[PDB]
RNA sequence: AAACUUUCAACAACGGAUCUCUUGGUUCUCGCAUCGAUGAAGAACGCAGCGAAAUGCGAUACGUAAUGUGAAUUGCAGAAUUCCGUGAAUCAUCGAAUCUUUGAACGCACAUUGCGCCCCUUGGUAUUCCAGGGGGCAUGCCUGUUUGAGCGUCAUUU
RNA sequence: CGUGGAGGUCAGUGACGAAGCCUAGACCGUAAGGUCGGGUCGAACGGCCUCUAGUGCAGAUCUUGGUGGUAGUAGCAAAUAUUCAAAUGAGAACUUUGAAGACUGAAGUGGGGAAAGGUUCCACGUCAACAGCAGUUGGACGUGGGUUAGUCGAUCCUAAGAGAUGGGGAAGCUCCGUUUCAAAGGCCUGAUUUUAUGCAGGCCACCAUCGAAAGGGAAUCCGGUUAAGAUUCCGGAACCUGG
RNA sequence: AUAUUGGCGAGAGACCGAUAGCGAACAAGUACAGUGAUGGAAAGAUGAAAAGAACUUUGAAAAGAGAGUGAAAAAGUACGUGAAAUUGUUGAAAGGGAAGGGCAUUUGAUCAGACA
């Protein structure tokens, strides 16, 4: 339970911020959990999700494909996995959107900042 | 009329460049929820009190 | 409470083949000529609105206040009522239910949820979760959205971690005898709650 | 592209009135073009860059008066803090610290003691 | 462009507060020429055009496409 | 003739643009706004029109300055700049 | 006997009840004290590569500066040098700026983009006319500064 | 008996289909109502003991919405009037062009303006709506273009009148007064040849200001030109004010 | 210490659930009316995802018929469910100046239960 005075389980306090969060805060919202390889790996469960990163559809109808993220659409909560797509009725082609929390991680794409914030966690890397 | 004050012209100027349909790009947008403008005016439907 | 009443409607009076209702004034949008104020009218003031200064709050006596805590007390043995209560306590060692003074001191909840099965909890344990349901009303969007048993009643004479260590596993509560709640000791006002008592506890009661 | 501030405060007081000229020209044949092409975002980038040069020689000339009124009675009005206009007349610390004599003499005899029960 | 080619004229869309002296002056630094006279009027979107007429000396359809418009 | 063959005649205005206000409620003959006021230094306003007041009080508007007067509280009135960091 | 009328039903109309939703409203409670001549609240007109609005902003115009973040923005086009970086972003933060025409609104006016005066400076052969650039000129009142008025009035000249 | 919400409980029902809706199918109750089947549907919901109220509709010339009979009915009949052919077009009583027949009859159905509109002007495209038949047409719809001045108006002046100011009333929003019981202001040049402008005369005491696109008032004409501007552009020939 | 239907920031409810709740859950003090003061609405919901229907055919076109997408078009930007008044079609019946109703039975249609 809740037991701070500045923490609210108010449901519409709750679904307001969601849906009116700022991009910034969407790049957190959108984390994907690493794979149980990566996080020994790490030492670290889940990261915000960043564009040419390596992932695996874990859930859902394209369960078990792969691909890098090409864009990840903060506008739409969604991310777009390169090579994960619909084929049309006039065969052009059409990203799926996937969420983050079905994917997992398999390559981290590194910057300084992305292993300073696998640092901030206390993880550790190879 | 016909013999206007700046200030008049002006506002016919403001009004005439309101005038037009909606732009059909914007029907595209993410959650785009305008279907058309609603704020159109007619010169002969109703006037524009100045 | 100044709802409905932002007009300055009038009634037309009668002569115009139209019911008597005040009536919004002006024209060119449609509001205008309708009924007004009414309780009966779309956009009217309700029925006797409500007020805050209604009674919320309700004295007891305090001494009847104590009648009825001691009755739910003493209702807390008397097994045939604790068992018409919901609580699963066949096959619970006796009633009053008391355990060591040792409970007191448990920080970790785990350790505390093994301690409640041993002492025969566990099928009213699983009663609790087995039961979370959707709340079924609009009550669901209101703060209230799922709906459960209630667990058995953890009582002590001291907290030395027992509250922090059961307060998340759902459905049971703790209370330090001293002060002890009607709400808590016959839920809904039926009698029989499933009390677990440490000696401590169970001793500070005279 | 697009100049850069931290790059342009290095500039001299002349290099950036001349960027803005070029910025200037820039911009103005830009116009002919759009007129031309079906499209122009170039254009946006040229305009913000006017913005932050004028934006720099802006800031220079005033943090240069700034500071030769730096310490001194009487510095143009829109140097001296914000704030707010209530803010601004309320008494300084000094006039409202201001004590009589008899009152100091007397605050100074008798202060208030720190004390404490028990035995 | 019928006013460049058979008038000597630039058209320009101009600042709404400028007037014929300015107008003058700008054309003339900006570009070069020489002007003869300048004749401003309001369109109905409340913008300022200035049919800029230009010397003997200057060519305005040169001028024009030198500035790189046609 | 009381009806439509004297609302033929109808053209000239009594009320034009208001400069304070811009409403088309500036009386021409009395040289004042209905609606506002102008030019008395004061805004007309009046406590039995409150659907009117809230069709103009602060906060209708841009709030160009009062706007961001509260985070300049919040952070006491700052002056000067911020500093830097890292990463 | 059709047609027609009426009743029931199935499918199909009309219409938008009902059920389930809720980034809204209402009411309670806690914490806090900050508009403006340093031009407020409010108005008008503008500003985007492609916008009529809503939101935002002011000719530096859906924004400039700074700081934190650490890679988007996205309807389409676009940049491409911006991704181990004084660095993406319709991001957050915000301490620095820009802030048209106005408004208590202040040179005078204002159903007018109407009409003066002063200073500095530039062009036209110009202290004097014209033009461009910058900077100024409301009212009551307080302290002070200077210039003054009155046989109100003191002394002092020869 | 039935509704919305609340405490307890049945470890109740449910995406293997909750709720809702439909159904001269079934069953229980004297009745309020309750239960089931089938169809439709798509995310929630109910039994029991208690708690609670914005709790049950046929009416109120009730409120708001929706819908009928009336009825393919009243009607679409003032302003003399239309016709042949071609072109175009899916489509022509109605558009374009030609022909013909007429009308308005310069007190106009002509040619322009004021007030008011504000883009309706003009071109191109073009018929879903609108133009109470129609529509290929439009003052509609889409997309563009277009309003050029020293001399035309405004701008200046004063009219009825409005209205600041020293003031006088008024608790005060403000009311009175307009040269009124006010120390009300500015021109011409001289004195400068430290120098830019102090003093030297002499005057003049008029005391705001707004208020006319028909009153007063400095000055431009003809010819040509555009899809749409013209005493405004071009051509030529003038005139006024200031310097 | 007291006040607070304003302002900034928070936590809540046996509260309302789109004709309710603030007038406004939406480009709502908007659109629209009025010379002016002022008056002042209607209007939320495809689906997980536009996958928003390629292609063929009839048509001047809008569309229709196919195909296709989808868990579903008995979800087609008229979009969740989709009642009622009222309507079209189909099927069955009845009808000599209204219709509907009550007790009862014939006739048609339709159906539960119980037999063993
Ligand atoms: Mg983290
Ligand atoms: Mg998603
Ligand atoms: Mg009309
Ligand atoms: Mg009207
Ligand atoms: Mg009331
Ligand atoms: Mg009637
Ligand atoms: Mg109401
Ligand atoms: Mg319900
Ligand atoms: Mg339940
Ligand atoms: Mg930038
Ligand atoms: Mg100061
Ligand atoms: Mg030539
Ligand atoms: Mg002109
Ligand atoms: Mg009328
Ligand atoms: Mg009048
Ligand atoms: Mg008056
Ligand atoms: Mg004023
Ligand atoms: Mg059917
Ligand atoms: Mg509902
Ligand atoms: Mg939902
Ligand atoms: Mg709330
Ligand atoms: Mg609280
Ligand atoms: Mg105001
Ligand atoms: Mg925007
Ligand atoms: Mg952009
Ligand atoms: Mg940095
Ligand atoms: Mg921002
Ligand atoms: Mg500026
Ligand atoms: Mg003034
Ligand atoms: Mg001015
Ligand atoms: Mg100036
Ligand atoms: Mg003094
Ligand atoms: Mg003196
Ligand atoms: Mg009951
Ligand atoms: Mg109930
Ligand atoms: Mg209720
Ligand atoms: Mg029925
Ligand atoms: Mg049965
Ligand atoms: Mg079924
Ligand atoms: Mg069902
Ligand atoms: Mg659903
Ligand atoms: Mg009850
Ligand atoms: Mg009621
Ligand atoms: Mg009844
Ligand atoms: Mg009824
Ligand atoms: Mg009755
Ligand atoms: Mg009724
Ligand atoms: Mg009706
Ligand atoms: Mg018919
Ligand atoms: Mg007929
Ligand atoms: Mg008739
Ligand atoms: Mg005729
Ligand atoms: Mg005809
Ligand atoms: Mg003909
Ligand atoms: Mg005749
Ligand atoms: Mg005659
Ligand atoms: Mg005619
Ligand atoms: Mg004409
Ligand atoms: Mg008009
Ligand atoms: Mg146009
Ligand atoms: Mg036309
Ligand atoms: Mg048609
Ligand atoms: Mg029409
Ligand atoms: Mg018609
Ligand atoms: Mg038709
Ligand atoms: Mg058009
Ligand atoms: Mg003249
Ligand atoms: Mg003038
Ligand atoms: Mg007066
Ligand atoms: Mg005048
Ligand atoms: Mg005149
Ligand atoms: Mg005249
Ligand atoms: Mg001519
Ligand atoms: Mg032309
Ligand atoms: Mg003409
Ligand atoms: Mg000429
Ligand atoms: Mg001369
Ligand atoms: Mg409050
Ligand atoms: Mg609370
Ligand atoms: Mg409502
Ligand atoms: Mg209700
Ligand atoms: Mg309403
Ligand atoms: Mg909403
Ligand atoms: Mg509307
Ligand atoms: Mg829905
Ligand atoms: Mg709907
Ligand atoms: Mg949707
Ligand atoms: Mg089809
Ligand atoms: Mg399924
Ligand atoms: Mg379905
Ligand atoms: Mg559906
Ligand atoms: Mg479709
Ligand atoms: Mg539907
Ligand atoms: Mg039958
Ligand atoms: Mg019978
Ligand atoms: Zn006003």
């Amino acid at each position: 339970a809740k037991q701070s005075l500045d923490v609210s389980s108010d449901r519409r306090k709750a679904r307001k911020a969601y849906f009116t969060a700022p991009s910034s805060q969407r790049r957190v919202l959108l984390s994907a959990p690493l794979s149980k390889e990566l996080r020994a790996q790490y030492g670290i469960k889940a990261l915000p999700i960043r564009r040419d990163d390596e992932v695996l559809v874990v859930r859902g109808s394209k369960k078990g494909q792969e691909g890098k993220i090409s864009s990840v659409y903060r506008l739409k909560f969604a991310v777009q996995v390169d090579k994960v797509t619909k084929e049309k009725v006039n065969g052009a082609s059409v990203p799926i959107n996937l969420h983050p929390s079905k994917l997992v991680i398999t390559k981290l794409h590194l910057d300084k900042d992305r292993k300073a914030l696998i640092q901030r966690k206390g993880g550790k890397l190879e | 009329a016909a013999q206007k004050s700046f200030r008049i012209k002006q506002k016919m100027a403001k009004a005439k460049k309101q005038n037009r349909p909606l732009p059909q790009w914007i029907r595209l947008r993410t959650n785009n929820t305008i279907r058309y403008n609603a704020k159109r005016r007619n010169w002969r439907r109703t006037k524009m009190n100045i | 409470e100044k709802a409905g009443h932002q007009t300055s409607a009038e009634s037309w009076g009668t002569g115009r083949a139209v019911a008597r209702i005040p009536r919004v004034g002006g024209g060119g949008t449609g509001r205008s000529g309708q009924g007004a104020f009414g309780n009966m009218c779309r956009g009217g003031r309700m029925f006797a609105p409500t007020k805050t200064w209604r009674k919320w709050n309700v004295k007891v006596n305090h001494n009847e206040k104590r009648y009825a805590t001691a009755s739910a007390i003493a209702a807390t043995a008397v097994a045939s009522l604790v068992l018409a209560r919901g609580h699963r306590v066949e096959k619970i060692p006796e009633i009053p239910l008391v355990v060591s003074t040792d409970l007191e001191s448990i920080q970790k909840t785990k350790e505390a949820v093994a301690a409640l099965k041993a002492v025969g909890a566990h099928s009213d344990l699983l009663k609790v979760l087995k039961s979370k349901k959707l709340r079924a009303g609009k009550g669901k969007y209101r703060n209230r959205r799922w709906t459960q048993r209630r667990g058995p009643l953890v009582v002590y004479a001291e907290d030395n971690g027992i509250v922090k260590a059961l307060r998340n596993v759902p459905g049971v509560e703790t209370a330090n005898v001293a002060s002890l709640n009607l709400l808590q000791l016959a839920p809904g006002a039926h009698l029989g709650r499933f009390v677990i008592w440490t000696e401590a506890a169970f001793t500070k009661l005279d | 592209a697009g100049v850069k501030a931290y790059e342009l405060r290095t500039k001299s007081k002349e290099q950036l009135a001349s960027q803005l000229v070029d910025l200037k020209k820039e911009l103005a044949e830009l116009k002919v073009q759009k007129l031309s092409r079906p499209s122009l975002p170039k254009i946006k980038t040229v305009r913000k860059s006017i913005a932050c040069v004028l934006t720099v020689i802006n800031e220079q000339q005033r943090e240069a008066v700034r500071q030769l009124y730096k310490g001194k009675k009487y510095q143009p009005k829109d140097l001296r803090a914000k704030k707010t206009r209530a803010l601004r007349r309320a008494l300084t610390k000094f006039e409202a610290s201001q004590v009589t004599e008899k009152q100091r003499k007397k605050q100074i005899a008798f202060p208030q003691r720190k004390y404490a029960i028990k035995a | 462009m019928k006013k460049v080619e058979d008038g000597n004229i630039l058209v320009f869309q101009v600042s709404m507060k400028a007037n014929k002296y300015q107008i003058k002056k700008a054309v003339k630094e900006l570009y070069e020429v020489d002007v003869l006279k300048v004749n401003t009027l309001v369109r109905p979107n409340g913008t300022k055009k200035a049919y800029v007429r230009l010397t003997a000396d200057y060519d305005a359809l040169d001028i024009a496409n030198r500035i790189g418009y046609i | 003739g009381k009806g439509t063959p004297s609302f033929g005649k109808r053209h000239n205005k009594s009320h034009t643009l208001c400069n304070r206000c811009g409403r088309r409620s500036f009386h021409v003959q009395k040289k004042t706004c209905s609606s506002c006021g102008y030019p008395a230094a004061k805004t007309r306003s009046y406590n039995w029109g409150a659907k009117a007041k809230r069709r103009h009080t602060t906060g209708t508007g841009r709030m160009r300055y009062l706007k961001h007067v509260s985070r300049r509280f919040k952070n006491g009135f700052q002056t000067g700049s911020a500093s830097k960091a890292s990463a």
